[PDB]
């Protein structure tokens, strides 16, 4: 069947807004519509990523763990495909689809720690170079941002049209919160973890917040947003920020300092600056915390290397961006930018075509700029 | 007649895409053109997608100006040609083998 | 004599450390040995940029400005190449390389300005698309760099060997400062910007400074480096900050908040931070505030855009940094990194190479990532 | 004999470079190159040059291995040939007109 992938890889991703997703859930809400694009997208998105997988070095292809993301993404494409020709008119059809749908998110639940296995069995297992390095990163960057997006596509139906009459958050469009008041996913993902550091370090910082809302000063803060996301970077960031505190705090006489949350509104972004003085990141060193896999943690709360690139992941998707600036002796600020309108907020997607190829068969170049010897001549004599 | 050319036809760049706006043209008549280079936005109702070059050559004329919109597929957007010697014979508008 | 472009054009550069500039002035100072560098060194630089204003569009090579440019930098060349083949032995030779040196300082004085208005010329005069504009970006960052470098070169030269008896900062090495006091600098940068804003804004905020050396804890912060470059970065980012916090509040009844100065050291940077509440600037236009003439004053203390971009070149220059973080609808953190350690301080210098020329003859390619249509389809039916 | 063949010698990369380190290599025997390409870092007492392919062809033989110190100007560092049909005739070690 590779011509079907080579075709359908062919096709450009339709990337949608948070707007389109809340207004077809609110105002819309046809099934029919939704299968009609589902059915159509998701094998594109697939047959983009699974392009890009066979690009690997093949020492990593060959991994077991490789072989059988591909054969699981080979399966979904190939049970969405068969619906290509049928009709929406016949209501088993739209049911059969959605327990399809339903089969291939579970299938997809293993694939993060699966691709993980695999990347982290070949870093270790063979000799590793930073060309093939920076393309690790550029393919996971893309591999799990498709993933994400399969993932908001699927919630969304499902949610929608799943006809569960008791659902757990009943206001919301599928995932999306068209009130989601952001201190408050602040506060939910500070609490949990800070019981996480409590547990192993038995002490966590305390968290202070503080809003300005710009757009209308008195007013709490809120955004049109998938609040399970913005918990996600939250979270990650929170469990950095408390680490680098404890750590640095444990042989002090000090005391531990807070961790500081900032959260603004303006006429284009929210942003949300959490602020620690856990002693800060070399500049030398900043790039690398976005490698995955990067951990300075014993390989407690860190040892995995994925809490940052993937919360980055998951800030550029909607048009926002996650970063990160340190002052080396005192601490870190970390800022989530969103968009702060839902128009805006259009999905960010990774496309399979010539700009990418060129990515897996670049090839070393000189560089641009200088350098200079591992042993310069002594300006002594 | 005119030398061995090629109509670079406008695809469906995406499932469901019936007709597209030529939004930029990325490459000028008379230069060279690889397999992969980019050659055109397309807009669609949908996305604005990067239209690649797939096949190596020369663009000898420009089809479809910038700025139409709802170009059905199938439209010859432009032309290519084998060698750059072989564009003048298009100024005004099968061995290819 | 284009052979000879050819040939020095394919030399690299020799970075040199902060380090090295300072062992060499202090414990060396041997004017032979700085002769046999600078007559090879100074055509190498200068070629290596000559070959890349050749790559440059034939509009813009065309404008007088930058004809006049190649012209001096041509006559520059031709005039230290005549010093290939003479004997350091000879006293005379020495002496005249040293009028020579001055000369062509002289000379270049102008070369900023003259490839401003180039490019101001051309940009108002032909129309302008990005493929070119990313061009002149990244033409004039390493052409300017290479300025930076000439300078500096010359500058440690002349006022080592210049033989005067009378010299305006005694203790210095050459240009540099061996115990280079960081918040005296601070403060001299901010007297001398306020002094302008005050000019026409008839007020300006308040600095505070504050310190902490993780290094040595009560101590304050004192670093080997040129000042002068600290200074003007200093001074550029005092002013974008007080026009901000002025203009913002001028229709407020608040009253200014200060400009604010953090200054740390780690075990490997030296960290300035300047915040400003001026309002800030959404995340979208970030990047751009780095383009050479971006600028939002009337076409006051803005107007030009070459505040940061410069700015930046000095920061990168000695392997530092200057980088920008805002939280839209409060105000904005400008951070200048520096090398805590001199002997880490290496020269960062355009080379060119074919990765160079690839720059200038690149053509777009398609984006990697997805874009939406600028009239998205409409989800409400 | 061998077939038709090129000698990368290691030039004056820098004015006064009289030596240079074999840093690292680029590229692997039996790859391609083209005009440009990224050879190998060499490393002197200055800096840490990128040296770059003058001439298209194929890797051959490296006859000058990763991490030797020293190399005296006009070393031959490696074997270049014109098609990849001739690398294996290199193993156990004027036409290119
Ligand atoms: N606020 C911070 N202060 C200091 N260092 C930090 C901070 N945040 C991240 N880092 C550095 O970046 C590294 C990687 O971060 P990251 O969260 O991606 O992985 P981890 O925390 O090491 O494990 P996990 O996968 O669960 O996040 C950390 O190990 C730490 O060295
Ligand atoms: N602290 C700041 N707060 C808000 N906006 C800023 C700040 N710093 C810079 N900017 C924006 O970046 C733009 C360009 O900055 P830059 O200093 O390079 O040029 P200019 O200040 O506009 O003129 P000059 O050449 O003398 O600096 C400014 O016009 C302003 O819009
Ligand atoms: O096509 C295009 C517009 C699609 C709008 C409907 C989407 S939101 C399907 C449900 S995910
Ligand atoms: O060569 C190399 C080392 C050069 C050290 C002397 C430099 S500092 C010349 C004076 S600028
Ligand atoms: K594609
Ligand atoms: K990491
Ligand atoms: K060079
Ligand atoms: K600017
Ligand atoms: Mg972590
Ligand atoms: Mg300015």
């Amino acid at each position: 069947v590779p011509k079907q992938i080579e075709r359908y890889s062919r096709f450009s991703p339709s990337p949608l807004s948070i707007k389109q997703f809340l207004d077809f859930g609110r105002d819309n809400a046809c099934e029919k519509t939704s299968y009609m694009f589902l059915r159509k997208e998701l094998p594109v998105r697939l047959a983009n990523t699974m392009r890009e997988v066979n690009l690997l070095p093949d020492n990593l292809l060959n991994r077991p763990s490789v072989g059988l993301v591909q054969s699981w993404y080979m399966q979904s494409f190939l049970e969405l495909l068969e619906y290509e020709n049928k009709s929406p008119e016949d209501p088993q059809v739209l049911d059969n689809f959605l327990q399809v749908l339903i089969k291939v998110r579970n299938r997809h639940n293993d694939v993060v720690p699966t691709m993980a296995q695999g990347v982290i069995e070949y870093k270790e297992k063979f000799g590793f170079d930073p060309f093939i390095s920076t393309n690790i990163q550029y393919f996971l960057d893309r591999f799990y941002t498709n993933r994400i997006s399969f993932r908001m596509l699927i919630n969304q139906h499902t949610l929608l049209f799943g006809g569960d009459t008791n659902p757990v958050h009943p206001k919301h469009i599928g995932s999306i919160d068209p009130t989601c008041n952001v201190a408050d996913v602040v506060k939910d993902a500070y609490e949990t973890a800070k019981m996480l550091c409590e547990q192993y370090y038995l002490v966590a910082p305390e968290l202070e917040v503080e809003e300005f809302n710009a757009k209308a000063p008195d007013k709490p803060i809120q955004v049109v947003y998938v609040p399970s996301h913005l918990f996600h970077m939250l979270f990650e960031l929170f469990k950095n920020s408390m680490r680098a505190t404890v750590e640095l705090y444990e042989d002090r006489k000090e005391g531990y300092p807070a961790v500081k949350t900032l959260v603004t509104l303006g006429k284009e972004d929210l942003s949300i600056k959490i602020s620690d003085l856990g002693g800060g990141v070399p500049l030398r060193k900043i790039d690398r915390l976005f490698n995955y896999m990067y951990s300075t943690a014993p390989r407690p709360l860190a040892g995995f290397g994925y809490g940052l690139p993937i919360s980055r992941l998951y800030a550029r998707y909607f048009q926002g961006d996650l970063k990160l600036y340190s002052m080396e002796g005192v601490g870190t600020d970390a800022v989530i930018y969103l968009k702060a309108l839902s128009s805006e907020s259009f999905e960010r997607l990774p496309v399979f075509n010539k700009s990418a190829w060129r990515h897996y068969k670049t090839t070393p170049e000189a560089d641009d700029w200088s350098n200079p010897s591992s042993e310069p001549r002594d300006a002594s004599k | 007649s005119y030398p061995p050319h090629m109509q670079v036809l406008l695809p469906a760049l995406s499932p469901t895409m019936t007709m597209g706006t030529v939004q930029r043209w990325e490459k000028k008549v008379g230069e060279k053109l690889s397999e992969g280079d980019l050659l055109a936005e397309i807009e669609t109702d949908k996305a604005t997608i990067g239209f690649e070059v797939q096949e190596e050559g020369y663009l000898a004329k420009i089809l479809v100006p910038e700025g139409t919109r709802d170009v059905p597929l199938g439209t010859p957007l432009c032309i290519i040609v084998e060698k750059e010697a072989d564009i003048s014979a298009f100024a005004d508008y099968t061995d290819l083998k």
